[PDB]
């Protein structure tokens, strides 16, 4: 434990003189007690690198020896707060130093210490009864909305010798303790698990439920799943964390956990203005979003190492609010930095480099990274069913996706939705391309539409297919000149340009569009749909035979029916009735159908 | 037979990066395999790679984490990696490292084998002639695959490779038409789960679970792992074909994956680099795993292989498809263009391969003009795109009428030829009857290559 | 706190390139500040690179040359290296070490600050709030700065950006006095400025230019010429910073850091690294310069609860006008905002030479607003950009079009094209244009058109502003 503390090529040091002590396990050196990590093994000699800086450091100093691996802390208190790569509570450390900077070896616990919580027991099993890991032994209420469930660790069974009653405990407190055949272990409400590694499961399950998304772009036509992995583009002007408050207020998912990577300061604070800006009326009562999600966040001068266990940590709490039954979502943005972070570690490791200094290993951890994910019935005697999604957010440089990192995860994840600085300097919002958007889970979603509504299959493919045909058809009409061409033809396009004007496009200001429920944008479609079927036959019938229906015949004999398609949309459905807009969705048909009678 | 006790050790000289080094060891052997206990009791293996003196190293499959020195014990066997084989494995699920999945017992063995198996004498070699029916007619008709053939399958990321591989295990045969079948044998080389459920349930549907032997190793287990499963399950391939006289299929799944980590394991020793950074003698690493297949003479079995490999960013000259294109006799590249058009199977021709049709068609095997449909089809789709790249420039008015022909023919050809279907297997004749109403669309007098004979006597009709 | 008397040592084992290893060293620490004498009584600095038990490698600032094995002493400090800040400086010029060189005496610290700095945590940040005026009329009404904001200045070599940053420097300021100029008296606004890497020749021109401009009073200068220790290039800029901080956050102003020539930084930094032993990175670069100039460019913003501020504007070169330069790459990534100089703009005479086409902002849509501004900002930067876009492209058409065959409308664009970049652009180096002339100039070049051509412009302020 004697601090040979060598000289370095960057904030990166070591020391010696130790006994023996495996690796990959941190240790704390010097006085101020850096953290660090080990690497090599020879004899009593142990290489070690820091994160923080390296001035200052002389030889001889103590090493104080670890029992435990790098690994993150778990319970109750854990959403609302913010974290670093290495797990710190950053808004507690604030308030304890009244300082602006980041002091050096702060030990003090992620979660509480000294304040008691409610708790609920099973009050359905002994002392002395029987149990095994995984299995669910206790509760507490977090707040006014969700309630932290308690569950044993892996690898751990025995006849439990101490149950608490029910009452107030703070985290110290031993509420459980079991003897084991042959000696016996007190656990606590915190536990501690390794990062690298994951937790067991009873058994993956496929994906069959869509996520909820609360815009009907992107949410109709390239439907991500829950427990899915999809990427999406991201750089400044068009946006990134717009799909993170589109996701965070209107999903059906139980909890967001974000994680940073050199970010400002910005996105911090205006997510907590979205905390009580963005609230929900889940019981009839607006409530912040800061008592469901959780932060973990970096800057770039920050230790390297931290960048890169950051998004270890991120997927060590996905998986863990995961295994209480909910329904995560992860988002991983800034992935590119990540890489970047990758190829720093790599940069003082002597590696060779795959390419572009990328070290060989970094197919291994994106397949790793994005494999941790999909549906699960969890791990224990309650039998419940949860999932995990993952966003990663691309960022290519300046839109060239030949880095190692982008293609390979191109060719990892299933959703991928488009983002052009074009769409946001034409005005169109929401900026999605529809062109470089795919979704390759439209065979697991087919039970789930089918069972239900049992319509919007074809609803989806008919618009593909015309949108598809109309951007092959911008050709033939660029060279005819746009003035003459086939009716049917006209029909076409125009309903193309009403579906583009009125459907692919959501103004998140306005009070009916912040949110727009699927049975509406089930309506809206097949009335459309109805309406261009109902055009083409006419069109076609007159066309065959005699008396021609040109489009303006169509303007002129129903131009009021289409402005009441481009005011089907004005209907609130947060106050009107769904019954009511549906019955204003069949009479719009009726009507149209009286409308096409009397056309011919 | 060896009745020496097993020593135990409790040197570890040191570790630097996945590699683990022992002193003080009597006698070491060169790759033989060892045993790892951790202090927390759960357990690990490892190969010999380098020895020296008293010193030698040691590569740890399930990737080092947790190692100490003073706790640690590294127990030897003193053998190669020798590994159980049994008919019987036929109808079981394994991982990389060849412990069961399924819920099952370990396998009672009929034999030990060696992993590297090792080579077969070229005089003792029957060549392969027999032919089998895919029923794609892009293969059937372009590529033709007779048993005992080594041809991969190239693709790119988000292409329906798996589809075709799928298809090509459900309707494989033997053109000429007991009731023979094949046992095939699947190892997957990190694989995403998706494909893991839709492979499984894939042999599931047909009923043919009773003859298939699976080997998984998804992206979960360490990388290690991935250098020796192959090769695993390629010698249980090698039983079947010459110890129980059946006819097997082996395909092997992402190669690639395969070659980033032999990259991997490579750069821990710091051995001399190659083209993007793989190793020097990756290539005689490929050699070894693709050349186990053929037929041998004096038995009855033979080994087919099917390798398939992902091409990154579609660049044709990186190492790893160049150097599988030089050990293996053909390729298949499944194309994107077709893909972006909504079409199955999206297979091109222009650039695909197949070394061993020479001999595999001919008088009594499927046809008498077999090879002249081939050879004129492909020259007609030849000049067809170039008429089309020609097209793009000049305009319509400059086309000739020979220039409207092949283009025509181009798509007609795409769409009737490559296109079809799921399911649809069509019978060989049936698809030289359609190149021949391919081929019928231009006139007798520009039919070039064919000979005038052919040309005479199927032509009109 | 320190008590202990120093030692000092008489053993050579060795020297080799840059660097000079001895050992017998009794507990040494890493980054320690050592001083040497040699024979003929020379002092020079240096800093400690590589301890390893009793053995020690020390790298001499001022390059070896003439080091005795034998008669060679080396003093130890047993502490890293501590700058004396004050709120005094301002008004001296210094070099790179920090001694002054302008004939003043040495700094009475106020007091002792560790020069690397330390980590400003993310929950403090502060989103910036309000603009700042440059003195440029291109800069402030195409692209605004905010407080906090990072922007570089991206040039090459051949042009003149150096004259750009000093008028930049004799320039910069506040608008608070939209409202009133009684209430804006109370100014609390300085600049540091840190000449590094550049030649002779401009250190003096520097040194006279802001001399004359007689606003030294809220201005510290460091010089560091390129005769001087390459090690000392890499040491200039952390004084810097800890000055910018120090009056900052203790004395609640508003600063305003330029930093010149970021090449030579990074030159600086390879060749420490290539005698340090160290492999090499991309390019030749070593890996870490990400983080290296993370931590440079990351020191400034916003502090909750402090009245102050710290706003960077970097400089630096790229070599072949090469945009995939890895510098101007990571400089790009770090921060937010790019500014261009055109060769050909510079080409065609124009002072000073701002190509506005490739420019962008990151903050500008925050930066500006009512209040703290006027009400007709960003329409008309909108206006003006859609306008000169229109005016090249279509000069573009009527290269080949011919200029018959053009409407009237066409010549009004090609009217705006050439006064737009005859006044707004073209200032001269000493008209000190505020940002209200700046939009004066901008509604005057509107005029041109009609309010109906004028597409990007609300017909609420059209009814008000369009016809003056």
């Amino acid at each position: 434990t004697f601090g040979y503390v060598h000289g370095v090529s960057g904030p990166v040091v070591t020391a010696c003189d130790m006994a023996g002590a495996a690796m990959y396990e941190l240790v704390r050196v010097g006085h101020s007690e850096l953290v660090g990590e080990i690497i090599r093994l020879e004899g009593d000699m142990a290489t070690i690198q820091v994160y923080e800086e390296t001035s200052g450091v002389s030889v001889g100093d103590p090493v104080l020896r670890t029992g435990k691996p790098l690994s993150v802390e778990l319970g109750p208190g854990i959403m609302g707060a913010i974290f670093d790569g290495i797990q710190r509570p950053l808004s507690d450390i604030s308030s304890q130093t009244q300082s602006i900077y980041i002091p050096r070896g702060v030990n003090v616990s992620a979660l509480s210490r000294d304040i008691k919580w409610e708790f609920i027991p099973s009050k359905n099993l002994r002392v002395g009864s029987h149990i095994t890991g995984g299995d669910i032994y206790g509760i507490v209420n977090e707040n006014s909305l969700i309630k932290h469930k308690i569950m044993l660790p892996p690898r751990n069974r025995g006849s439990v010798t101490y149950i608490a009653p029910p009452g107030n405990y703070d985290a110290s407190d031993v509420v459980l303790e079991l003897e084991f055949e042959g000696v016996k272990e007190k656990f606590s409400m915190v536990q501690v698990w390794p990062v690298r590694q994951v937790r067991p499961v009873t058994e993956k399950l496929p994906a069959n439920h869509p996520l909820l998304t609360g815009q009907r772009v992107l949410d109709a036509l390239f439907p991500c799943v829950q427990g899915g992995t999809t990427a999406i583009p991201g750089a400044f002007g068009c946006g990134k964390t717009v799909i993170s408050q589109s996701l965070s207020k209107y999903s059906n998912s139980d909890v967001i956990i974000y994680v940073g990577c050199g970010e400002r300061g910005n996105e911090m604070s205006e997510v907590l203005r979205d905390f009580p800006e963005l609230t929900m009326e889940v019981d009839g009562k607006v409530e912040s979003i800061m008592k469901r999600t959780a932060l973990v966040a970096n800057t770039s001068n920050m230790p390297v190492a931290a960048r890169e266990a950051s998004i270890y940590t991120g997927i060590t709490l996905s998986e863990y609010f995961r295994d209480m039954g909910y329904h995560v979502s992860m988002m991983a943005d800034s992935t590119s930095r990540w890489a970047e972070a990758l190829r720093e570690i790599s940069g003082r490791l002597a590696e060779m480099p795959a390419d572009s200094g990328y070290p060989a290993y970094l197919g291994a951890r994106l397949a790793s990274f994005y494999e941790r994910a999909g549906r699960v019935k969890c791990l224990g005697n309650p039998e419940r069913e949860g999932s995990v999604s993952i966003v990663g957010a691309v960022s290519p440089p300046g839109g060239d996706f030949s880095d190692p990192v982008t293609s390979a995860t191109l060719g990892i994840v299933q959703v991928f939705w488009g983002l052009d600085k074009k769409l946001a300097q034409r005005k169109h919002f929401p900026s999605v391309n529809w062109l470089i958007s795919y979704s390759k889970y439209m065979r697991a979603l087919d039970e789930y539409y089918d069972k239900h509504f049992t319509e919007f299959v074809p609803l989806r493919t008919k618009a593909k297919e015309i949108l598809q045909e109309e951007e092959d058809l911008a050709e033939i009409v660029q060279l005819v000149g746009k003035a003459s061409l086939a009716e049917t033809d006209k029909i076409t396009l125009e309903v193309a340009k009403l579906i583009k004007d009125d459907f692919l496009q959501q103004n998140g200001y306005t009070p009916y569009d912040r949110f727009c429920p699927f049975y509406k944008t089930v309506g809206m479609l097949s009335n459309m749909i109805s309406f261009y079927d109902m055009a083409r036959r006419a069109v076609e019938t007159t066309a065959q035979s005699d008396n021609k229906i040109t489009w303006s015949i169509i303007r002129e004999h129903m131009g009021e029916i289409l402005y009441k398609l481009s005011s089907m949309k004005f209907k609130d459905p947060v106050k009107d009735g769904e019954a009511k807009i549906k019955a204003d969705y069949a009479q719009l048909l009726e009507d149209m159908q009286n409308a096409f009678r009397s056309l011919e | 037979y060896l009745s020496q006790p097993r020593l135990t050790y409790k040197t570890v000289s040191g570790v630097n990066g996945p590699l683990v080094i022992l002193d003080h060891v009597k006698f070491p052997r060169y790759a033989e395999i060892v045993h790892l206990t951790l202090p927390d009791g759960t357990k690990r293996s490892g190969q010999v790679l380098e020895v020296s003196g008293s010193k030698a190293v040691v590569q740890v499959f399930e990737g080092t984490s947790g190692i100490d020195a003073k706790k640690t014990s590294c127990e030897f066997t003193g053998d190669i990696l020798r590994t159980p084989v049994s008919e019987d494995m036929l109808g079981r699920v394994f991982n990389g490292s060849g412990k069961p999945i399924d819920r099952g017992p370990v396998v009672l063995a009929e034999d030990f084998l060696d992993i590297m198996g090792q080579p077969i004498n070229p005089q003792c070699r029957i060549y392969p002639e027999e032919m089998i029916q895919t029923g794609i007619s892009a293969i059937d008709g372009m590529n033709s695959i007779a048993r005992g053939q080594k041809i991969p399958i190239f693709s790119a990321a988000g292409l329906p490779h798996n589809e075709i591989a799928a298809q090509i295990c459900r309707q494989a045969g033997l053109v000429k038409k007991s009731e023979e079948n094949f046992a095939i044998v699947f190892a997957a080389m990190g694989v995403n789960m998706e494909t893991a459920r839709f492979f499984k349930s894939d042999f599931e549907e047909n009923g043919s679970m009773d003859n298939v032997c699976l080997f998984l190793n998804l992206a979960n287990d360490p990388t290690i792992e991935r250098i020796i499963t192959p090769r695993l399950a390629l010698t249980t391939a090698e039983f079947l074909a010459y110890q129980c006289e059946k006819h097997v299929l082996v395909i092997l799944t992402d190669m690639s994956s395969y070659a980033e980590a032999l990259r991997e394991v490579s750069a821990a020793r710091e051995e001399v680099p190659g083209r993007r950074g793989f190793p020097g003698y990756m290539y005689t690493d490929l050699a070894t795993i693709y050349e186990r297949a053929g037929r041998v003479e004096g038995r009855n079995g033979s080994i087919t292989q099917i390798p398939i490999l992902t091409m990154p960013n579609d660049d044709i000259t990186h190492p790893i498809p160049d150097l599988t294109g030089y050990i293996t006799e053909g390729q298949i590249y499944v194309d994107r263009q077709l893909h972006n058009r909504q079409i199955y199977p999206p297979i091109n021709v222009l650039p695909s391969l197949s070394r061993l049709m020479k001999s595999a068609i001919g008088e009594g095997m499927t046809r008498k003009d077999h090879a002249d449909v081939s050879n004129q089809l492909y020259a007609c789709y030849a000049i067809g795109k170039d008429v089309q790249a020609m097209k793009a420039v000049v305009g319509e008015e400059a086309l000739t009428s020979d220039d409207l022909l092949y283009l025509e023919f181009l798509q007609k050809f795409e769409k009737n030829f490559i296109t079809q279907g799921p399911y649809e297997n069509r019978t060989v004749y049936e698809t030289l009857d359609i190149g021949w109403q391919l081929l019928r669309i231009f006139p007798k007098e520009m039919l070039k290559r064919i000979p005038q004979s052919t040309l005479s006597e199927f032509y009109p009709r």
